[PDB]
């Protein structure tokens, strides 16, 4: 399976990787992705292509190394990155700044479209304290940080629409939309928190936690079709599955990794697949479809054999980010490397 | 005796012909006498055994080489000579080389003729025109049926 | 059938079913008695004119039945025109004649028109 | 003796213990064939007895044997006499059937001499003694029902000659029958069978049994009606002071009203039998007058507890167009205050609309609390639903009623209903509202006005307003509410509406000024959402999964079939919206078809659905949704078929129009190996549908084609 990916060597640490969203009406496979770098005083955002703009042969083995289209130098260390749409990229910075970049495809350039230089900061001292995660639902943007704040922005508004000050006395690490006006946050004390933006009170609507476990939460993802099914990963390498309507405890606890689980992602268009990466250097593909030929909520160990495959060679370097679109997967590493496959299921 | 489609009966007979023909040819080219014997014996001995016309002649008797002809079209509001010309024209050549409007020209051609005949004021005369077009249709249909029956007989 | 349903009818169910099947005279009469100001007749006739102008053959064959159920006060004066022109002439007539102090008029017509496509 | 014994015992025993054990029956095919042959044999034997009973009446010994068999019967615990048992039952019904005594034919004496259940005092005594036994059958209901029929017979026999000793035994027997709630067993166990749907003579016999009860013993009937109404009222009111209703209550009238509603709800014969409920040939037969009086008498001072059963009864009685019209008018006029009037229905909807809007919170106001949303009580909800269902049934069968109801100046039903749809209620009510709209839409012009109204009301959010983005409409309800409930009534109803509207026109310019023409948005929505789902989204009911797929594919199919293209289609224009040029909206089907000539998931999904269909059909197991699947796959194949023709056509045109669009031939797509399969099984599967040629011929034809 190692022969499916071309690996490109670049002198830049890889933290985040994301596919450019394709229109649901397009028969075109995803071909472009972005990367963020870290571990430096100054880092960059890069845009990459997987195909040569011009190969019309349906029959050539993809040995194509991903090609850098363009880059931009970002002040501070890049933390998180998402596409807002086809032309706009949002970043969270180690400086606590949230920035919207505009990509000008005709000229192959990036430009600063908008910034919030005081999105994340410690109340009182006023010292910089990192924007750790962002989530987009156009035109709305939510950010979280080490200052325990939840900020709500609108892309066209210069002012912050809402701040929830002192939302967490601990660092928040992740945020997702539950519903249009409700978010979930996770923090360094092993809590999953639910919250409504509309509600005036800064208090969370609900708090979930493992009983007797202090372990911090590093990642969270929502099942695309089932808004109540959530996956999380921890410092112990455990995969937790939650039904946010049923109790305050996970429905399933699965031994996934030997070390810290950095990211978890459902496949955006085929959510019977899930992907996870770890400090142990591994990148796992989880397949819940194997009995058909929500599977993730099966409590019957006799129904739904999960097939599990390690995608990288043994003793692989830290895999900080992955993204999956159709038959294509990209991931970024601390080995100054981008791995790309265009034939995930072949 | 597929009177139904004398056409069908005829086609049946035709194919059967070609077939048994090449059959006997090759069987004899080989030397199989008994086979050939029984075959032709039967086929030709109209002589009564255990005036019984020979089968080959009976087959020829079943083919009528004379066929009936359609009542002349009569038009109260309309020229006949013109309708016969129109019938001659829109009768396009089918794959067998027969001039037939077929459903095509028929339907669309009839609609076009009705559109051309404008009868504004005298709405009152409408049922008549309706019945009249019906007969024209029946006639062209009969004519086409007949042409088809004919090419069939030719090939047979 | 509606013969039976006329056995328990009403002052406007009638108006509607009848404005339904052509009969654009019988109903202007039922209305002017029970005084109930009629813009449903003009909108429905405008709809039939539009459907005819974009109508198929079958629609032209059915149209002679409702056209004959009216005169067309007086018919004609030259080149013929496949209905089309037929209902637009019943227009000029059922308009200029049966016309009102306020607006059962230009407005209701221009509207159903821009409403379904039409260089006026 | 021999006959019955044989059939039954053989069949059941053998199969169950030798063939269901050893499975000599082998192939998913052989097993089925053997199973079908065995079931056919059982059915042919049962029919033989039935066909006989329909002709020959039964002798004393043979009748006792039949009764002896029926004493042991299990209606399957599933609650439906299987095609065989239902037939045995109707056969017995005809054996007993004495309806031929009511038909004034000059042959009455000859027919009386031929009916074995006519000249033997011992016949009546033996049956009566068996049915009086509180040895009920394996199925107390069996003892209760036959008893009642024998009793109606006894009731008439007084008139014929002078046989009126057993008239007395009819009231207690009828009481026992009613106490066995026969009305419930006939409703759940008999008509429960979908095979009941088949035999015209089943419906006629039961129709005679139901019509003979009010005709031959209405005195008792009325006694009982009044009794019930009164007791109900009393205890209910007593409790209303502060107590709870006595656990000893028994609403046989409601069960009676439901029975009437269910009995005529759907007739396979479609002989407009419901005509018996209507009195305008005949100078009104006395029977028709009495029944009509029954329907009217039940509407006079209707207790709140009987309100629902009565509506359900009316709903059942308005089948068969003539009947439609008649009951329609009847009730309309009866309301000319009785809790069942057009004034009560539309005033109630208006009150709910006014009450639910006031509970709305002003944007300027911060933190708004309702004087506690009077979430329409569950009973009120059930009542509204029943009313809408009745309305839908009446307007579906009666065009006069449909037009009369829509044009009424005070009720303005279309406005009210559309207004209520903009309010918030649990999905079931929304579904019923959509169904009611669908019933109104079977009439062409209303449809044109309805498209304009739908575009203005932005039920489906066409153009985003004030950064509405996601949700703010049926899309949010689908993703947040239906997906959580794992039930999809709203989505289905919406698809039904669209489907009906597309039939009356792919309409035209649906809104200038707002968007920029096109039926484009609806399409996107439909497609994306529902197909994605169709694949992955929980479904409490496993059958619902396929229902959603069917509803969406139905729309896709109609859009592609309805589309015809003539050179202007491949010419495309860019409309300026909010300062950005956007390619406008080609027809429904230009788009539909571009997406098929390439491997967009649609195809895949279509091909996957076909594969799934054949796999499920190869199991020959009776899963729920098998039919639906059939329909859907049929839709699929038909889609495919039209596709090739129009394909040649478009490809051609496409080559002429110099559009940079790359399309692939349908045959080439069929050749291509499935990615999941990683082999050319595309064709293989299609084929396999030929194996089901006996089972599903339609599919077979399409496949071969």
């Amino acid at each position: 399976m190692a022969d499916k990916f071309a690996a490109k060597f670049v002198s830049h640490k890889i933290s985040r990787t994301r596919w450019r969203p394709v229109s649901a009406s397009s028969l075109q496979q995803p071909d472009v992705f972005a990367t963020g770098s870290w571990d430096n005083e100054e880092n960059k955002v890069c845009v990459w292509a997987t195909s040569d703009f011009g190969a019309t042969s349906l029959d050539e083995e993809y040995q194509g190394d991903p090609k850098q289209l363009c880059d931009i130098k970002h002040p501070g260390d890049v933390m998180d990155m998402q596409f807002l749409d086809k032309e706009r990229i949002v970043t969270g910075s180690s400086t606590g700044t949230v920035t919207i970049f505009r990509h000008h495809e005709n000229n192959q350039t990036l430009s600063v479209n908008q910034r919030w230089e005081q999105a994340h900061y410690h109340v009182g001292s006023n010292m910089r304290a990192p924007c750790t995660a962002i989530v987009c639902s156009s035109p709305e943007i939510v950010s979280v940080g080490e200052d325990g704040r939840i900020n709500c922005f609108r892309a066209e508004s210069r002012d912050v629409l809402r701040t929830i000050d002192d939302a967490d006395s601990s660092t928040m690490h992740g945020v997702t939309f539950l519903r249009t006006t409700e978010i979930l946050t996770v923090n360094s004390v092993g809590q999953l928190k639910l919250w409504d933006l509309r509600k005036q009170g800064n208090d969370p609507t609900q708090i979930f936690s493992v009983t007797g476990e202090r372990v911090p939460l590093h990642c969270v993802d929502r099942h695309p079709n089932q808004q109540h099914v959530v996956a999380t990963g921890g410092q112990d390498g455990m995969l937790c599955i939650w039904d946010v309507r049923h109790g305050k405890m996970p429905m399933s606890l699965l031994n996934a990794h030997e070390a810290e689980m950095w990211e978890v992602h459902f496949h955006p268009s085929n959510p019977d697949h899930l992907f996870t990466c770890s400090e142990d250097g591994s990148l796992w593909h989880w397949d819940a479809s194997a009995d058909s030929e929500c599977a993730w909520l099966s409590t019957d160990p006799t129904k739904g054999q999960l097939e599990i495959t390690n995608l990288l060679p043994s003793s692989t370097l830290s895999v900080n980010s992955l993204d999956v679109l159709g038959q294509n997967l990209v991931c970024g590493t601390d080995a100054e490397a981008i791995y790309v496959t265009r034939r995930l299921f072949s | 005796s597929v009177e139904e489609s004398e056409i069908s009966a005829m086609n049946q007979m035709s194919w059967l012909m070609k077939t048994a023909t090449i059959e006997l040819r090759i069987t004899s080219l080989n030397r199989q006498r008994s086979h050939t014997q029984r075959l032709l014996h039967l086929l030709l001995d109209d002589m009564p055994t255990r005036k019984v016309r020979r089968k080959i002649l009976r087959i020829l008797d079943s083919i009528q080489f004379s066929n009936e002809i359609p009542e002349p079209l009569q038009l109260d509001f309309f020229d006949r000579s013109q309708i016969e010309q129109v019938i001659a024209n829109c009768e396009h050549k089918n794959r067998r080389g027969q001039t037939v409007c077929n459903v095509k020209l028929l339907h669309r051609v009839l609609v076009a003729e009705v559109n051309a005949l404008q009868g504004m004021a005298a709405i009152g005369q409408r049922p008549l025109l309706m019945e009249e077009i019906n007969t024209i249709l029946q006639y062209v249909v009969e004519r086409n049926k007949l042409l088809q029956c004919l090419h069939a007989k030719r090939h047979a | 059938s509606t013969a039976a349903i006329a056995g328990s009818s009403a002052a406007e169910e009638m108006v509607a079913l009848l404005v339904q099947a052509g009969l654009f005279d019988t109903a202007i009469s039922l209305c002017q008695t029970f005084k109930l100001a009629l813009t449903s007749v003009f909108e429905g006739l405008a709809c039939k004119c539009i459907r005819l102008q974009q109508g198929g053959e079958a629609a032209q064959a059915e149209a002679w039945e409702w056209l004959a159920a009216n005169q067309l006060a007086t018919v004609i004066t030259t080149k013929e025109s496949s209905a089309t022109d037929e209902a637009w002439r019943l227009m000029i007539s059922y308009l200029d004649k049966y016309e009102a102090k306020n607006t059962l008029y230009h407005h209701c017509i221009i509207n159903k028109l821009l409403s379904h496509g039409v260089p006026l | 003796n021999k006959i019955l014994t044989l059939i039954s015992q053989i069949d059941v025993n053998n199969e169950f213990d030798k063939l269901k054990k050893e499975r000599g029956l082998g192939n998913k095919k052989h097993r089925k064939e053997v199973s079908d042959l065995i079931k056919e044999c059982q059915q042919s034997l049962a029919h033989s007895l039935y066909s006989w009973s329909c002709q020959t009446p039964l002798n004393r010994e043979d009748t006792l044997l039949l009764i002896g068999y029926l004493e042991k019967v299990t209606v399957e615990g599933d609650g439906s006499l299987d095609k065989v048992n239902l037939t045995l039952l109707m056969s017995l019904l005809y054996c007993l059937d004495v309806g031929f005594l009511e038909q004034g034919t000059d042959d009455r004496e000859e027919l009386m001499k031929q009916a074995s259940m006519f000249m033997d005092r011992q016949y009546i005594a033996a049956i009566h003694n068996r049915l009086q036994n509180t040895q009920p059958w394996k199925s107390p209901g069996m003892q209760a029902t036959v008893r009642l029929a024998w009793a109606l017979a006894l009731r008439g026999i007084s008139q014929f000659s002078e046989v009126l000793e057993f008239s007395e035994a009819d009231e207690p027997m009828a009481e026992i029958a009613i106490g066995g709630n026969v009305f419930l067993f006939l409703t759940e166990a008999v008509v429960g069978s979908e095979s009941f749907c088949t035999d015209e003579f089943f419906i006629r016999r039961i129709h005679k049994l139901v019509t003979d009860f009010p005709t031959l013993m209405p005195m008792k009937v009325k006694q009982l009606r009044n009794r019930a109404e009164e007791d109900a009222r009393l205890i209910q009111m007593s409790m209303q002071m502060g107590n709870e209703p006595p656990a000893s209550l028994r609403r046989d009238l409601e069960h009676l009203l439901l029975l009437i509603g269910e009995l005529y709800r759907k007739d396979p014969f479609h002989l407009e039998l419901a005509l018996e409920y209507w009195c305008p040939h005949q100078r009104p037969p006395q029977r028709q007058v009495l029944l009509s009086k029954f329907v009217r008498q039940m509407s006079d001072l209707l207790p709140a507890t009987l309100y629902l059963p009565y509506l359900k009864m009316l709903r059942g009685l308005a089948s068969g167009p003539q009947c439609a019209h008649y009951c329609f008018s009847l009730l309309k006029a009866n309301g000319g205050g009785s809790p069942v009037s057009w004034d009560h229905f539309f005033h109630s909807l208006m009150l709910y609309h006014e009450h639910l809007r006031r509970d709305l919170p002003n944007t300027d106001n911060i933190h708004q609390r309702h004087p506690p949303l009077r979430g329409i009580t569950q009973r009120e909800l059930d009542g509204l639903i029943a009313c809408l269902q009745l309305t839908c049934t009446i307007i579906d069968w009666s065009e006069s009623a449909r037009l009369a109801l829509c044009e009424h100046a005070q009720w303005m039903p279309v406005v009210v209903i559309l207004g209520l749809l903009q309010c918030s209620i649990p999905p079931l009510l929304k579904a019923e509202l959509l169904k009611t709209l669908a019933a109104f839409g079977k009439s062409p012009e209303i449809a044109a006005s309805l498209w304009q109204s739908l575009e203005y009301t932005q039920i489906l959010q066409t153009v985003r307003a004030t950064g509405l983005r996601q949700g703010v409409g049926i899309e949010v309800e689908l993703n947040e509410i239906e997906s959580r409930c794992e039930e999809y009534p709203l989505t289905r109803a919406f698809c039904q509406l669209i489907s009906t509207l597309v039939e009356s026109s792919f309409p035209t310019n649906l809104g200038a000024g707002l968007r920029a023409p096109g039926f484009e948005p609806y399409l996107q929505f439909l497609r994306d959402t529902v197909f994605l789902r169709y694949r992955t989204r929980a479904y409490r009911r496993a059958a619902e999964k396929w229902e959603v797929a069917e509803a969406v594919l139905d729309v896709f199919y109609k859009l592609l079939k309805d589309y015809e293209p003539q050179p202007e289609d491949f010419v495309d224009q860019y409309v300026e919206l909010q300062g950005e040029e956007r390619v406008a909206f080609k027809p429904p089907g230009f788009s539909l078809m571009h997406h098929l000539l390439n491997e967009s998931p649609m195809l895949e999904l279509c091909l996957s659905l076909m594969e799934e269909g054949v796999t499920q059909l190869d199991t020959y197991a009776p899963f729920p949704g098998k039919k639906h699947l059939e329909k859907a796959v049929a839709y699929c194949f038909m889609l495919l078929n039209l596709t090739l023709q129009k394909e040649n056509r478009f490809m051609d045109l496409l080559r002429e129009s110099h559009l940079s669009m790359i399309v692939t031939p349908l045959e080439q797509l069929l050749q291509g190996i499935n990615p999941r399969s990683k082999k050319a099984d595309n064709v293989v599967n299609i084929a396999r549908y030929l194996c089901h040629g006996n089972s599903n011929a339609e599919l077979a034809f399409e496949s071969a084609k």
